[PDB]
């Protein structure tokens, strides 16, 4: 809710989707920052000295000027304003960490992960590697209504623990699509190449809009009934790469502050469903985080000891646009090992 | 009258007004992907 805290989370979400495309370029992407920045920050908690400021900056934290004790009071107030109720949409964040039940975790661990990130900690008898894996995928499943299946997909039976965010939203447009005008048109992949679509339509719209000339872009905010609301950036043909590498929490501040409203004649909107699958592991290390996966791993704030690291880290998300609204789903695990 | 046709790969960012979180980024290069 803070301005430090978003300054931070939106600098992040940009940074992991230039990674990310990056790695994939040719690929659809769809994450929640939010999410894997707080299951990050969660690890943080247990985490001391290199391994722990190597994991704050990577969230791109200034550590001149705040301190993880804010930063994790700013995640707890996060969680408890994303958690409020709401009559007009659905939005759920969880926290949870899965345990080997004989590890020995300190006190203050354990009270601060339930006080600030609202996890319990579930004994989880990870040599059964198949029923911890389902345990651990029923929560998400919960947690997600369905969306979220298959988060973890092999579990080492020598985990000790696994930290698990997960991130579900379901919103109705304020002005929605009449299924009646959907039909199925082209999406043009490239200037030569298209698949066809379902393509929604509204009509007579007055929404925020942004021609944005210098990037040559069109940006417009479509609302959701409740406090969320969408940027959508439609790039010129074959300029997605320049609108992305402009992708920044000042580019993002700046569309938000040149939006006009305008009447538009139509909108034409695919309906669609798509959802990926990530191993955050090379990503996480090009953004600095590094001593957390090494045998100089310092987890001691779990423990006492140094003696756990982290295997990896996974994200998956899916995003269903149609007439009525939104629905979209996402999830992080983190798997920690001996050392 | 402007019209505006998102039939080609395009950006979506659902963002949360009260605690500026961006909850969902995505790219849909193709809405048919694999
Ligand atoms: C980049 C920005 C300001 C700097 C920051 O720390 C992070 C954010 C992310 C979300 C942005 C926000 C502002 O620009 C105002 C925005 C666009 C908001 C999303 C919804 C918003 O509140 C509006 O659309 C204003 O109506």
């Amino acid at each position: 809710v803070d301005r430090g805290l978003a300054s931070a989370n939106v600098d992040f979400a940009f940074s992991l989707y230039k990674q990310l495309v990056l790695k994939a370029p040719d690929k659809n992407v769809i994450f929640s920052p939010v999410s894997i920045s707080t299951a990050l920050a969660f690890l943080s908690l247990g985490a001391h000295n290199t391994t722990l400021t190597e994991i704050l900056k990577g969230l791109k934290f200034n550590l001149t000027e705040t301190s993880e004790a804010e930063i994790h009071q700013s995640f707890q107030h996060l969680l408890r304003t994303l958690n409020q109720s709401s009559d007009e949409l659905q939005l759920s964040m969880g926290n949870a960490m899965f345990v080997k039940e004989q590890l020995s975790l300190l006190d203050r661990f354990t009270e601060d992960a339930k006080r600030l990130y609202g996890s319990e900690a579930f004994a989880t008898d990870f040599q059964d590697s198949a029923a911890a894996k389902k345990l651990i995928n029923d929560y998400v499943k919960n947690g997600t209504r369905g969306k979220i299946t298959d988060l973890i997909k092999d579990l080492d039976s020598q985990t000790m623990m696994v930290l698990v965010n997960y991130i579900f939203f379901k919103a109705k447009w304020e002005m929605p699509f009449d299924p009646q005008d959907t039909h199925q048109s082209r999406f043009y992949l490239s200037k030569k190449k298209w698949v066809m679509v379902p393509m929604m339509s509204l009509h007579h719209l007055t929404i925020p809009y942004f021609r944005d000339e210098e990037l040559s872009c069109t940006v417009v905010q479509l609302n959701y009934t409740g406090n969320a609301s969408v940027f959508f950036i439609l790039p010129d043909q074959d300029k997605m790469e320049e609108v992305e590498a402009m992708l920044s929490r000042e580019t993002l501040a700046r569309w938000g502050d040149s939006l006009e409203f305008r009447e538009i004649g139509e909108l034409y909107l695919p309906k669609f469903s798509i959802s990926r699958d990530y191993n955050l592991n090379d990503i996480l290390l090009q953004l600095g985080i590094e001593e957390a996966f090494t045998s100089k791993a310092d987890l001691s704030g779990i423990t006492g000891a140094r003696n756990l690291a982290v295997s990896q880290v996974v994200h998956k998300a899916v995003l269903d646009v149609f007439e009525e609204g939104t629905e979209a789903s996402a999830a992080t695990a983190v798997k920690i090992t001996l050392l | 009258r402007t019209i505006v046709r998102f039939n080609r790969p395009f950006l979506m960012i659902i963002v949360d007004h009260f605690t500026w979180s961006i909850f969902f980024m995505s790219k849909v290069t193709n809405p048919k992907q694999a």
